[PDB]
RNA sequence: GGAUGCGAUCAUACCAGCACUAAGGCAUCGGAUCCCGUCAGAACUCCGAAGUUAAGCGUGCUUGGGCGAGAGUAGUACAAGGAUGGGUGACCUCUUGGGAAGUCCUCGUGUUGCAUUCC
RNA sequence: GCUCAACGAGAACAGAAAUCUCGUGUGGAACAAAAGGGUAAAAGCUCGUUUGAUUCUGAUUUCCAGUACGAAUACGAACCG
RNA sequence: UAGCUGGAGCCCAACGAGUUCUAUCAGGUAAAGCCAAUGAUUAGAGGCCUAUUCUCAAACUUUAAAUAGGUAGGAUGGCGCGGCUGCUUCGGUGAGCCGUGCCAUGGAAUCGGGCUCCAAGUGGGCCAUUUUUGG
């Protein structure tokens, strides 16, 4: 149905960086959201001691931070850049959600020569309609037609960043 | 206990006595219950008189 | 070795399971309790004979293993080992106790039985009607391994399933049975009519 | 004390009924009681203030006192040769209005009535109830008649 | 799911699934003191669509609520108010509607005439000692109820409405939280619609195109920022003057064409 | 010497033989345990009658 | 024949998948000066009225799952009282009373209060 | 204010378990402890303010002789959060 | 120490009752269930999943008896009129109580006469039908 409320936008987009430890690593690394997004990053605690990985209970390992509006669009378009537009099949969810990774901060722009960092893009597609399923009264799901599904999202990757999904 | 005192009820304090009961639901299940005691029927003219 | 089994025959106790609350329980002798084909089509075998306890009682563990092998064994030699399927149908989940003066005579496990009551099916045969009267046998001689008095009866049912064979053949000729190994169930009217298949759906 | 605890062999008295569990109803909260008032006692498990002991749970009593979250129940107890009128504060989420009395409350007012009418007419009248008795005689027509008969005994549909 | 999972399934109360009611809340609100019998508790419920303002006087029986009178945004036309029907100032005015509303029914209009200028500070009428005003909780219902909430706009209408409603002016618009005191100058400004109008001036000069879109439906009446103070005093002295079938969707089937469908889709299936 | 623990054997025999004891039905309730609210009130409104 | 606010009962009301809806109301929706709010105007809060019935909400459908009522299971299982009843016992009869529960089969899928309002 | 265990599909390093995202989720988690009950806009988790874990005696419940102690409940008269 | 018992009385005669009936509450034992949650447990069938399947539970359970349990079945009730309250309500609004005038054919069956003091002995029990624990 073409229903102009029936048109996909990006609900935000979240930029991870999984560090695995405290200290001056972490604190450049949150630099590096501070510079890309202009927010204050928010730091991410470990749940369980796993000692593979050298983690203990409550420590800060991880950060992240969420945008939205014309900013996740521009940085959305820089990371896919880097990507050179080739994304890949498995990378979309089947609830309307893709992502991907950028190894180097640096082809985002920034020359940040804080290190060497880099960040897992995450992207989530919605449409109009979905403040039902989290408004605070009246909570509903979202109904089916109006959800983006695998095949809308990697439709609206080919046609706007002229995006060629790999097999 | 509950044999001694429905024949309290029904005035059957002592072996081989005797008594006329009008019938209706409440008296039956009274009777029920002290059955292996007693024996009873349905008197004619004849008895009664 | 053990004790006699006049002394765990008569259903005293509450049943006392192996739990949280019993345990150090010695295993079963009985694993096995199906021999013969038993992966055999239900349209194979329609022949179908029962002993049957007549006592209510314990029976033990050895005694049902012991009645299964010579049960088995009378049938595969006299009828073959592809002709018939046995099936054990009690299985030993009483625990018995032994004291081994009386201060603190509460009894440690000494072995599994199984509770079994009047018109209880002890074991069950199936196999096809030339080879009925070697059915009768070999359970005649299962029963002499049991305390207490069993019947062999036979069956109206088809096979194991719970239909007469007489509405299992007319059932068959519908079109209204779907064999599922032994089961044989019978469709019919209700779930997605999508779901069924063109001959597969019956009105009623 | 003394062997048991308050709560002791509560375990499925004090229990919710199946799929009957979570938010207590509203119609609970707003009955009225008054004193004189009959009520029965039923624990609920999840309202644990106000609770009273697993002896109450069943019995039927008169209402004596009323505060503000509470009513004073009156119940017999049987304590060796007599009974004690024991007085005990319950909230009102184990508390219900109790029945025990609604048939004779209406047939108290349907007496009154019935007596009313005999003073009108003139007549004398009992408007008390008597036990279900002999029925008396009636007939039948001559309708079909089903013959039943001793079933022989079959061994293999016993089961 | 499974039917395990049917089988075992609890559902929660209607209103609950709906996400319209805290039954936690409704029962402090309802719940009275045994020993005062069948006094009811009386509910100032206060409700917010994206386009009205909902107040009623309620209180709850067993067949349901009974309300004691209602009051509208959508009705504060008749008296002079047609913009701005969600704002900070006709949730006063609806406030103030329905405190006028109640104490007519109740014969108490006379005896308690509160604020009749809409003072902008903490107001409680004071009790005259032989008949003490009508008394009302206020119910927010899953609103947030955060400082200079619409629902203490109504709250405050009520206040100077004449009605009794145990409160506190922690929540005004206007009250600063370093200071923990109240800016009733900040507060009759809401009041009055200042903000609104601020805005207004805060549209007209540097973004016109803004502006014309923004406010659109004040223009094409022809508000102005200027007009808004006397609007919403005139409209607070008029209410304290004269407060005072075809079938669209199917029926369901019957047993008679239930079963004359499932005769033709099975046959279908089965030739 | 090892003795018995409890019984309840005779007990119900002995409770009956002055057979189980209802209070006396009584007009005017002891007023006892009543909210002192309202208690004092009925007292106050008592004395002005 | 509809809605909205507040409810009663709390599945005949829930769940799953499909289809459709006049007016109005709801809703989605636009924005971030002010109050408020967070990593984030997503949420919450405040101010609005360009667009839309796509979603939500409402109604209907399915030889749907569940839930509810029947019939049947079945006078079966069990159990109150009685027998100088049978039997070696396990147990089981009869007599005077009470009386269940799965599978299977059939039907159903809400009712309703106060206020305002749309046809 | 929020929703737990677990599961499904996803995102460089990063895999069975590191962090992020959406969907399902009647509690399959958690609530110091034994076990049983009980609880989902909570009784669980996070944050804000706090000391009612306060004063005065009475009454009732459990044990029960219907004594004491312990423990608990419903009021009253204060002072507070 | 309470209970069971005697003696002494005394106070009175509608009140009750080791019973049924009518109505109304409460229960999780027997049975049953697993083709329902928790746990145990045999087997194939079709594609880890799905639909079946044999057998189980004092410290499992959705359902769920019989027998026993509690309450009520009027004169110690009701209705007007008038008062009192320092309690309660926006409010004679309620909750009670006080006074006063009327009304109440006795409100199922059956049976029946029922507050205090002083004290004795007892506080080893055993047996039987049914239920039931250890062995
Ligand atoms: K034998
Ligand atoms: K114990
Ligand atoms: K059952
Ligand atoms: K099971
Ligand atoms: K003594
Ligand atoms: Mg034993
Ligand atoms: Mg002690
Ligand atoms: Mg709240
Ligand atoms: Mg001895
Ligand atoms: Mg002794
Ligand atoms: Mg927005
Ligand atoms: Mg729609
Ligand atoms: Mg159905
Ligand atoms: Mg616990
Ligand atoms: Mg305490
Ligand atoms: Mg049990
Ligand atoms: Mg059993
Ligand atoms: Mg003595």
């Amino acid at each position: 149905q073409l229903n102009p409320m029936r048109e996909i936008k990006v609900q935000k987009l979240v930029l991870n960086i999984s560090v695995g430890e405290s200290g001056d690593r972490l604190t450049r690394a949150a630099k590096v959201l501070e510079q890309l997004s202009g927010q204050s990053p928010v730091f991410s605690k470990a749940r369980y001691t796993v000692r593979s990985f050298g983690i203990r209970r409550n420590e800060k390992i991880a950060c992240y931070v969420t945008i939205r509006g014309e900013k996740a669009m521009q940085l959305l378009e820089s990371g896919l850049k880097v990507k050179e537009y080739e994304l890949l099949r498995r990378n979309f969810s089947d609830t309307g959600c893709f992502g991907f990774g950028i190894q180097e901060h640096i082809d985002l722009g920034m020359k940040y020569d804080t290190g060497i960092y880099g960040m897992d893009f995450f992207v989530v597609l919605e449409r109009a309609g979905y403040r039902v399923s989290r408004r605070r009264r009246c909570k509903a799901r979202v109904g089916i037609h109006q959800r983006v599904t695998k095949e809308d999202a990697m439709k609206w990757f080919q046609v706007k960043y002229e995006g060629v999904i790999l097999n | 206990p509950k044999t001694k005192k429905i024949l309290q009820l029904l005035r059957l304090r002592q072996i081989f006595n005797g008594v006329f009961l009008k019938v209706n639901k409440a008296t039956i299940n009274m009777l029920r219950r002290v059955e292996p005691y007693v024996a009873y029927g349905y008197p004619n003219l004849k008895s009664v008189r | 070795g053990r004790r006699p089994a006049r002394c765990y025959r008569q259903i005293k106790n509450k049943p006392y399971p192996k739990s949280r609350y019993c345990r150090g329980v010695p295993d079963p002798k009985i694993r096995i309790y199906d021999v013969g084909m038993k992966k055999k089509g239900v349209d194979e075998f329609p022949s179908c004979v029962h002993l049957v306890s007549w006592e209510k009682e314990n029976v033990s563990s050895e005694a049902l293993e012991a009645a299964r092998i010579a049960c088995n064994k009378y049938m595969t030699k006299n009828a073959g080992k592809d002709a018939f399927h046995l099936r054990v149908r009690v299985h030993p989940y009483h625990v018995l106790r032994i004291n081994k003066g009386m201060r603190g005579a509460f009894g440690k496990p000494l072995g599994t039985c199984a509770r079994v009551d009047i018109g209880q099916v002890l074991l069950s045969v199936r196999c096809k009607e030339s080879n009925a009267v070697h059915a009768d046998e070999a359970l005649r001689r299962a029963k002499f391994k049991f305390p207490g008095r069993q019947k062999i009866i036979r069956s109206r049912k088809w096979g194991f399933t719970k239909f007469n064979r007489a509405d299992y053949i007319k059932y068959k000729s519908e079109g209204r049975i779907v064999p599922d190994g032994v089961n044989a169930k019978l469709l019919g009217v209700h779930g997605p009519i999508a779901k069924r298949a063109p001959g597969q759906a019956i009105l009623a | 004390p003394a062997g048991h605890g308050l709560r002791s062999r509560t375990r499925d008295l004090f229990a919710r009924p199946f799929r009957k569990k979570g938010y207590i109803p509203l119609t609970t909260y707003l009955r009225t009681y008054k004193v004189g008032e009959h009520v029965d006692v039923k624990v609920n498990g999840a309202v644990h203030k106000g609770m009273p002991h697993k002896f109450y749970h069943g019995r039927t009593g008169r209402v004596w006192n009323v505060t503000k979250r509470a009513i004073g129940v009156e119940i017999n107890k049987q304590v060796g040769n007599r009974i004690i009128k024991k007085r005990i504060h319950v909230r009102v989420e184990h508390v219900q209005p109790s029945r025990c009395n609604e048939e004779f409350l209406q047939r108290k007012l349907n007496n009154d009535k019935l007596k009313a009418e005999a003073k009108v007419r003139g007549e004398v009248i009992s408007t008390k109830r008597q036990p279900a008795g002999p029925k008396p005689g009636f007939m039948v027509e001559g309708t079909t008649i089903e013959t039943v008969t001793p079933i022989p005994y079959d061994v293999v549909n016993d089961l | 799911k499974t039917r395990a999972y049917s089988k075992r399934f609890q559902v929660k109360f209607k209103r609950r699934r709906q996400g319209k009611t805290d039954y936690r809340a409704r029962l402090r609100l309802t719940n009275q003191d045994k020993n005062k019998y069948n006094t009811p508790k009386y509910r100032f419920v206060v409700r917010f669509t994206n386009k009205d303002v909902t107040a009623q006087i309620v209180y709850a029986t067993i067949a349901g609520d009974i309300v004691m009178a209602a009051a509208y945004s959508h009705e504060l036309p008749r008296y002079g108010l047609e913009v701005g029907l969600t704002n900070y100032a006709a949730a006063y005015c609806t406030g103030l509607l329905l405190a006028r509303r109640v104490l007519k029914c109740r014969d108490l209009d006379q005896e308690y005439e509160g604020n009749v200028e809409a003072t902008g500070e903490d107001f409680s009428v004071e009790p005259a000692d032989e008949r003490r005003p009508f008394r009302a909780l206020l119910d927010v219902g899953l609103i947030r109820t955060t400082t200079g909430n619409r629902v203490f706009g109504a709250l405050k209408g009520a206040l100077d409405g004449g009605l009794d409603i145990p409160h506190s002016d922690k929540r005004f618009a206007g009250f600063k939280k370093d200071e923990k005191q109240l800016d009733a100058e900040i507060h009759r400004k809401y009041i009055y619609g200042g903000h609104v109008a601020d805005y207004m001036k805060s549209l007209a000069d540097e973004e016109p195109e803004k502006y014309q879109s923004h406010f659109s439906e004040y223009i094409k009446k022809g508000i102005e920022a200027d007009n808004m103070e006397a609007l919403y005093k005139k409209v607070h002295a008029a209410i304290r003057a004269d407060p005072t079938h075809k079938r669209y969707n199917p029926k369901k089937l019957t047993y008679e064409q239930r079963k004359a469908s499932l005769v033709e889709r099975l046959n279908a299936l089965n030739s | 010497a090892k003795s018995k623990n409890h019984t309840a054997h005779n007990q119900s025999y002995k409770a009956h033989r002055n057979g189980i004891k209802k209070p006396k039905r009584q007009r005017q309730a002891s007023t006892k345990g009543m909210d002192p609210k309202f208690l004092r009130n009925l007292r106050y409104s008592r004395k002005h009658n």
